[PDB]
């Protein structure tokens, strides 16, 4: 046997979930910043 | 001449003759059934007698019956009469109304086009699937394979194909159902009669039913599929036009085999499988083929036991198609539906001479990008992902966009996601992607991106996302 | 089931089986004797080179075998049991195997009558005086009803003395054996 | 190549010319009992999978129909069966009593009371082996199945013609979501909406008689077996009698499918039809297969599958949901057995063994729970709150491994997750399951502990039942939920709340 | 009637004829059926015969009539096959006419010995740079190609037979190479479009394509690398050089397998008979390279192994390895990341090693190799990249130049001297100083600038075989100029 690419994922095991969450985490936080970002762009694109 | 049961186990009927001895591959009709009973002839043990594999139920049969050799093999109507209709393994028409009145019967089994009458041109098949179309586009009058675990997306996904497909094709159109749920078959005779496809009143159909859905004796699981082959076959040489044949599925008729290879008197393979696995699938999948003399765009759904894609039956397949889009249960999970494999799904049109230059780059990076995203989230794993370099947070954040890009709602789901199904010709997913992969949307959420059909889409989605912030 | 009487000596195989039914089927009846004579004789119709050569091909119907075979046993007026036998060896295929059957028959006719068999093995032949006091000491292994069978042998490989075999009962006084058990405990 | 007939005592028969003596056309000898299989010499008449009945009043079922002998399989212990007995035909291929004087009664595998309150008294007989309707009989499953049981009914729905599949790992509570189920009916059958009856049937294959004893008086507790069968073929009883229990309820189902009514049947479980199937085989000497399984275990349980159907109105428009039960073996659902079911049936509930003890009661995994019938059986109002509760779980299972936002997020997956576990044998009406899910999805528990939800779930419940039953009854009756029930939801809602602390 | 030279079809089925009589038909000899068709007698039994037939057993009814032939299986051979499309026993299925083959030889011949042979020292070149640089290959070795499912390996064999056109259309006689495909277990459409593609390339003037698809009957996949391996043993028992390419060697044991299981004999491991080693040792032995007195012929092997998940534990991929030179793995993680050949590095190998190198490509690949060794102990960094010092930056920042300069497109073989020549400059160290996504690009353009304007400098390399510090000189001069202006 020997090691492939992103197994950690494909095994499932509570080092899997820990990856799916913490990303998830990391671009919610990213896509709130984005989202205030295109309203905030919006306003000043009235203008 | 006209033999004698002899022995009945199970599916697998032992008739003894005193006449000449029917050849292999005849049919004998049983004699004294309230319905045809058809025993196709599998072997001779000599002493006169043939082992036989039961097209129907063989309940209540006794030994000692008569049974008339037809003559020839199981004969099929065939010709421009069965569109519209729904036949058995044995071609009797199963959607009561009348018999198939037809001039032209065809044997089910015959032999396979020679080497010099194949054909070599491939030009790709858009279908309106960003996924399909840009990393493994289809070809037309190839042979297309969709290997799915159990509830994945197989019959969706195949039901969007002969949506999109079958209602713009100027030839006609086959739907050979092997051993699947008569649920579906019903599903999918009602939702043609409704879209037009079928026609009830004139004769105006463009789809030939067959169905040997799962309640059928496995020897006649094992033989639609080369009855539905045989109506292809038909419109393919004697109509001299294109048709489309799409198996749904071909695991079943390997199945079938299986089931019956141990009472045929035959030392199982390695997984429990026939030894004949092999060559009862090439002397099938070598008749479903383009020839100089026609053109069939074949495409079949193919169950993979447990998701195992090492297993022999869909092992062997593999080399039988021009095109393999495997369907994966670890995407669906994430909810990117179709689920393909962009990974895994191959094709041999993927070239820059037949595709173009621009399309075969783009594909090739959208590949790289999720590989190299693959092997960050190991290491994202334990540092977590505030540690990622800024050249990699970037990579990461591209592969998630492009990964919700090749998800799409289509047309016959609209029950389960309530989205309005789209079709992306091909210049919108491969624009689409060119940009996602130069950057020109870093800007805008992920989610954006989910389920939508062009790439303009997104960008709408991702302001009503804001405004509704 | 009917209960079948059982034969004196058991055998085995399919040849013995169809022979314990046979014997089974004449001893009721009391017909061992002509039943015995009927065997005999198709043991010699049997290898006449055309039926021989006829019952040995499988490319003619068993139908065929079976008529072939009522014709010339309704020829020779056998006993109904050995026409039944024989009907039935060629219903079954196992005609090819007749020579075993009719043979154990044979067998399990011997010891239904007591020849209890011999068999007596020699570096060379025996005179006729010595064989005859053989054949009186050998009569007292027996018992009451029973009489000897005595076949002479001779072989080369053993030089002294020689092997006598009674049924189960065996004796070896060959020198060879002397010789080599002289050998082995001088040697241990 | 030895035939089996080739014995002794027949050929002598043969030779000595006594064959025509005795009837070997509607009669045979037994010419070898063993293990619970019987050779049968004669029977040159018997039919395939035809009954036969010994001369001790064992019946059996002639299997192997060889050459020159029958293999036939006992429905009993062979403990009373001895060599040259005379088995005699009983000319019909095998088949059991139906109709609606079953209903009630603890019926065992071949129709045989074994409840001791006396003979079914029933009228009509079905083959064990039918063929299930075609493309044409059936149409689309548009009735909802009410199991009764929030997680199901919210985001599993089950219409009615449907065949689910109840699959886990031995002790996680399948058996409860059958009875559940069958429980559940009970408001349905006493009533007078006659298209919504529906008859429950319960085949219990390889279990311990203490359990399915214990399930009767179960039923009898809530007074719902006057709409029950239960067949029962359990541990003690010969392998063919374990064989065809499922086939025996499958048919006491079609009757009622063929006639217009509604009829639900649970196997419990198939694993152990299977078992029974390999056995029999097995002593058969059948080749085996994969794990000694015979060749065809596969269409075993697709030929009994495929017969729950529902049949269009010029059927009459009957219907036969089918449950079977799995049991997978350390949440091993990749075995060989489970994976033949799970692509034989349309959907599945996946009751996972830790989801058990981390405290979700049913098991229920969503998220590998499916219902490939889908949104398409179910109700209205349930429709619209199901719409919303599953997107949040599902935005929810995502984030669950741990800002404002997602906090919120976490706060109200907790919140949904408390409110679909549920106590045992307590099925809920529909409105009552609604009007709960309602109050949790809108986010009129935001604020609530968690632990009080549990609760406050309960009390919420009773609060209605006891005062704004008209609500329940307006919701019911419409289907769906109008915006005045909304409104009126939205009151009660926040008033009961303020009145909970 | 006749039970000796003739005999009579007891049964039939599934292909294993049980026929009755034949007693003086020899093992593995062809008979003939009634109805046109031919079978392979296997199981010479007591009581019967078990002869595999070639076709469809439709038309073999019981009682048929069967006559022995006479002979071994035997193929036609010679120079008339080249370019020639034939099946597993040299019928034609092009449609261009018969062959025309006055000679013919045993399918079930046996290798040479011990002495004919000479060890492997001239190579063959793959026009792969990986290949013909880091897992080399000689003339009369074995190497095999074991891979995944669509990861390369018929590309693998495509570009070695198209390579091979610049030495024939030359007049150097001794580094002309013929080569034979043999295609087992193959679509035929496959075969078709394979076949379209070697006349494209005009690599079809010296290829002989064994054809035995999937619909054909067992015993023809199971024979074709027979044929084929004779068909090249014809060109090495006469001072010519042959390169025979089976693929797969795995679809021929399956076919076998459901041979054995027909003829019931007793399973082993995965069902595989017990001769499935015997099956591939006694057909890999046919590739040598005897030496002067025998003719000085040679004949390469390139079996192509599919494993299944990687799996080179299972049984045949272990059978075929331990009988072989070599190995070159193909592997798909490497094949979606840009590395095209997929030829991952570390697990190849070639047992005949650096002995069947150019004098050049030693030169250059000799330091190549231990570079990309150095790259591979430190590539986990990659990601990380800084934090680390400049011995290990400075590694890892010459093994992607090299990885990049080793990939390579569809159908495109590169000559020996501009393998050497891209190899030189890459490693020599003119490209450390280059954004590794560019390295490619200046390839492209290295070569053709090279090809264009500085084709004697390539001569020398070719024909001296060897990088003389004078060419040195010239070659370091070029790299420098070019690399100036770019
Ligand atoms: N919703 C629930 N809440 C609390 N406990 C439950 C629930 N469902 C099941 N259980 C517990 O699970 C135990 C066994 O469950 P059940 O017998 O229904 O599962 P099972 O898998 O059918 O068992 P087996 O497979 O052994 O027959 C019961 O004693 C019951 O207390
Ligand atoms: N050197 C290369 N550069 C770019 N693409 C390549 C290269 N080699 C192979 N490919 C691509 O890989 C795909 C599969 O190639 P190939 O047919 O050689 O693999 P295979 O192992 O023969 O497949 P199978 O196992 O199905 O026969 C082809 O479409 C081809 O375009
Ligand atoms: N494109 C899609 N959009 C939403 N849901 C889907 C889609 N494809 C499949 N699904 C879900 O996955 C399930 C898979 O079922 P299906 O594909 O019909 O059978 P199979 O097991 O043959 O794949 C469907 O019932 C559906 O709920
Ligand atoms: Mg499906
Ligand atoms: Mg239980
Ligand atoms: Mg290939």
């Amino acid at each position: 046997v020997r090691s492939s690419a992103g197994a950690v994922r494909d095994a499932g095991g509570a080092f899997g979930k820990r990856e799916q969450a913490e990303e998830e985490r990391y671009f919610r936080a990213r896509a709130k910043e984005q989202l205030a970002a295109l309203k905030k762009h919006h306003e000043n694109e009235i203008s | 001449t006209t033999g004698r049961i002899v022995a009945v186990i199970g599916a697998v009927v032992d008739v003894q003759f005193d006449e000449g001895l029917p050849p292999i591959l005849n049919a004998l009709e049983v004699q004294g059934r309230e319905t045809r009973l058809v025993l196709e002839v599998a072997q001779h043990l000599g002493e006169s007698t043939v082992r036989t594999i039961a097209m129907d139920g063989t309940e209540g049969l006794v030994r000692g019956q008569k049974v008339l050799d037809s003559g020839a093999p199981i004969r099929i109507p065939v010709g421009p009469e069965t569109l519209g209709r729904i036949m058995n393994v044995i071609g009797e028409p199963i959607d009561e109304r009348g018999p198939i009145k037809t001039k032209q019967f065809a044997a089910i089994h015959a032999e396979a086009p020679e080497f010099v009458e194949m054909s070599v041109e491939q030009e790709i098949l858009v279908t309106g699937i960003k996924v399909v179309d840009l990393l493994a586009p289809y070809a037309k009058g190839g042979k297309i394979g969709l290997f799915g675990g159990a509830g994945v997306g197989k019959t969706v996904l195949i039901m969007e194909l002969i949506n999109n497909v079958a209602k713009a094709h100027g030839g006609y159109s086959v739907f050979a159902g092997v051993g699947e749920r008569t649920r579906e078959g019903n599903d999918l005779y009602h939702e043609m009669i409704e879209s037009g496809v079928i026609n009830l009143k004139d004769a105006t159909s463009k789809v030939a039913l067959v169905y040997g859905q799962m309640n059928e004796p496995p020897g006649a699981r094992a033989r639609v599929a080369l009855t539905g082959l045989t109506v292809a076959e038909y419109f393919r040489d004697q109509e001299g036009q294109d048709v489309l044949l799409f198996i749904d599925n071909i695991f079943r008729f390997t199945q079938a085999g299986s089931e019956v290879s141990a009472l045929l008197g035959r030392i199982p393979s390695a997984v429990g499988y026939q030894p004949t696995l092999a060559t009862d699938m090439g002397t099938m999948q070598e008749r479903i083929t383009t020839t100089k003399k026609g053109s069939i765009t074949s495409v079949q759904a193919i169950y993979v036991p447990a998701d195992d894609l090492t297993d022999p039956a869909p092992a062997t397949t593999f080399a039988h198609l021009d095109a393999t889009t495997v369907l994966s249960r670890a995407i669906a999970e994430l909810g990117i539906y179709p689920a393909v494999d962009p990974l895994d799904s191959t094709s041999r049109i993927m070239d820059p001479n037949i595709v173009g230059s621009e399309h075969y780059d783009v594909a090739r990076g959208v590949q790289k990008i999720l590989q190299d995203y693959k092997s960050l989230q190991d290491i994202i794993a334990i540092l977590g992902m505030d540690e990622l370099s800024e050249e990699d947070k970037l990579t990461v954040s591209r592969a998630r966009k492009i990964q919700r890009f090749l998800s799409q709602p289509f047309q016959v789901a609209e029950v389960f996601t309530g989205h309005l199904g789209k079709l992306v010709p091909l210049k919108e997913t491969i624009k689409g992607f060119q940009q996602i992969l130069a950057g020109e949307y870093d800007h805008l959420p992920e989610q954006a991106f989910y389920m939508v059909g062009p790439i303009e889409e997104a960008v709408a989605k991702a302001d009503k996302l804001a405004e509704e912030h | 089931f009917a209960k079948l009487v059982r034969p004196p000596v058991q055998i085995y195989g399919i040849e013995g089986r169809y022979a314990t039914a046979l014997y089974s089927a004449a001893s009721k009846q009391n017909k061992l004797e002509q039943v015995e004579k009927e065997l005999l004789r198709v043991g010699q119709i049997l290898k006449e080179p055309k039926m021989a050569a006829s019952l040995l091909n499988p490319y003619v119907k068993r139908s065929v075998k079976v008529k072939s075979l009522s014709d010339m046993t309704a020829k020779e007026k056998f006993s109904p049991l050995t026409s039944n036998l024989i009907n039935l060896l060629a219903e079954n295929g196992r005609l090819t195997n007749t020579p075993a059957v009719i043979s154990a028959f044979s067998t399990m006719m011997s010891v239904h009558r007591g020849e209890v068999p011999c068999t007596v093995t020699t570096a060379s032949a025996l005179d006729e005086a010595t064989l005859t006091e053989l054949k009186t000491v050998l009569k007292s292994f027996l018992s009451k009803g029973q009489v000897l069978k005595l076949e002479v042998k001779i072989d080369p490989s053993i030089m002294g003395g020689m092997i006598v075999r009674i049924g189960e009962k065996y004796v070896d006084m060959s020198a060879k054996t002397k010789i080599q058990k002289l050998s082995r405990a001088m040697r241990e | 190549k030895t035939g089996t007939a080739e014995v002794s005592s027949i050929l002598e028969e043969r030779i000595l010319g006594a064959d025509t003596s005795v009837d070997l056309e509607e009669t045979g000898r037994v010419l070898s009992i063993g293990d619970g299989i019987a050779r049968v010499h004669g029977l040159r008449n018997v039919q395939a999978e035809e009954m036969v009945e010994f001369s001790s009043g064992l019946k059996g079922m002639s299997l192997n129909l060889e050459p020159d002998n029958v293999g036939v399989v006992v429905f009993g212990n062979d403990k009373l069966i001895k060599e040259g007995d005379i088995v005699k035909r009983t000319g019909a291929i095998v088949d059991v009593p139906v109709g609606e004087e079953l209903l009630g009664r603890v019926v065992d595998a071949l129709g045989n009371a074994i409840d001791g309150k006396g003979p079914i008294g029933s009228k009509a007989r079905r083959r064990v082996g039918l063929k299930a309707p075609g493309i044409i009989p059936r149409i689309s499953v548009r009735e909802p199945m009410q199991t009764g049981i929030k997680a199901v009914d919210s985001l599993v729905p089950i219409g009615r013609g449907q065949r689910e599949l109840i699959i886990g790992d031995r002790q996680t509570g399948k058996t409860s979501i059958a009875i559940d189920t069958i429980i559940n009916q009970k408001r349905f059958n006493d009533g007078t909406d006659e298209k919504k009856k529906l008859y429950c049937i319960y085949v219990a294959i390889g279990q311990k008689r203490s359990t399915v004893a214990q399930l009767v008086k179960r039923l009898t507790d809530a007074d719902a077996m006057k709409y029950t069968i239960v067949v029962s073929a359990t541990a003690s009883d010969a392998a063919p009698l374990q064989y065809l229990a499922p086939y025996s309820g499958c048919s006491m189902g079609e009757y009622f499918r063929d006639n217009g009514k509604h009829a639900l049947i649970i196997y419990d479980d198939l694993s152990k039809q299977a078992v029974a199937y390999r056995q029999m085989s097995l002593l058969l000497r059948r080749p085996p297969g994969r794990e000694a399984y015979p060749g065809d275990v596969f269409y075993l349980h697709s030929r009994l599958l495929e017969r729950a159907a529902k049949m269009n109105d010029a059927f009459g428009g009957g219907s036969l949901t089918a449950l079977p039960v799995i049991e997978t073996q350390a949440g091993d659902v990749s075995a060989y057995i489970p994976t033949n079911v799970i692509s034989i049936t349309d959907g599945q509930i996946f009751l996972e063994t830790e989801l058990f003890y981390k405290g979700i009661r049913p098991a229920i995994n969503v998220g590998l729970s499916v219902s490939r019938v889908g949104s398409a059986a179910q109700t209205r109002a349930m429709k619209q709150v199901a719409g919303t509760m599953k997107l949040e779980l599902a935005q929810y299972r995502e984030v669950a491994a741990f800002d404002a936002a997602t906090q919120q997020l976490l706060s109200r997956g907790v919140r949904l997750t408390e409110l679909l576990k549920q106590g045992q044998y307590s099925p809920m009406a529909i409105e009552e399951q609604v009007a709960v899910i309602y109050a949790g999805v809108r986010g009129y528990l935001d604020k609530l502990e968690p632990s009080k939800i549990t609760k406050f779930e309960n009390a919420f419940l009773s609060h209605v039942i006891s005062q704004h039953q008209a609500l329940l009854g307006k919701i019911r009756t419409d289907g769906k939920i109008s915006e005045e029930s909304d409104a009126k939801l939205k009151e009660i809602v926040t008033n009961f709340l303020a009145g909970f602390e």
